[PDB]
């Protein structure tokens, strides 16, 4: 069950890492 | 700068066991202490970590 | 009354389970990683090796 | 201008030693989280 969490969590790493994209929309602002 | 990837990126699989607290508790225990066992393991098994704040900070 | 008189469970002999639960936990928080000896002055490093904990 | 020590703003990268360098005085500071995490969730209570 454990390996459930983990692969939940590991994505929610990337999606907040992408999430990096918007700084870049604010260097162009 | 090898070392500490591999140190991070270092793969964990052992087949974390699961536990029968019902067989232990039918083929001999402690009164009290298979229950106790259970009720206080269950409990840290809850905890997990943010992997939320970390993204955010580095 | 079998409860405890097929099990009797003495002070000491549940200790000795407390203490290995104990010496567990520091075994595991104490064990600091194990990379290059010689490589690994940083001062950022050996203060975090001095605090692991 | 002010925070690099060269003698030239005629820069040519031949190694990677200034790049490396930088790498592992960062990637490392980061170490200790997860052991730092661990202190926390089994400092919450004891299994006995």
């Amino acid at each position: 069950q454990v390996a459930q969490a983990n692969y939940s969590k590991f994505r929610a790493d990337y999606s907040a890492s992408v999430a990096a994209f918007q700084q870049r929309i604010k260097t162009i602002e | 700068l090898s070392s500490l990837v591999s140190f991070y990126n270092k793969q964990h699989v052992e087949q974390i066991p699961t536990i029968d607290f019902n067989e232990w508790k039918s083929v001999i225990s402690t009164q009290g202490l298979v229950d106790k066992v259970k009720e206080n393991y269950e409990s840290l098994i809850k905890e997990q970590y943010n992997t939320d704040a970390i993204s955010k900070q580095i | 009354q079998e409860q405890a008189n097929l099990i009797g469970l003495t002070a000491e002999q549940l200790k000795s389970i407390k203490e290995n639960d104990v010496r567990a936990r520091k075994e595991f928080l104490e064990s600091q990683p194990k990379l290059d000896n010689n490589l690994k002055n940083i001062e950022s490093v050996k203060k975090i090796l001095a605090t692991w904990g | 201008e002010n925070n690099i020590a060269s003698n030239t703003y005629i820069l040519i990268q031949q190694d990677v030693a200034n790049m490396a360098k930088a790498y592992v005085h960062d990637i490392c500071g980061y170490i200790d989280v997860a052991n730092k995490e661990n202190v926390r969730i089994l400092s919450k209570g004891d299994l006995i």
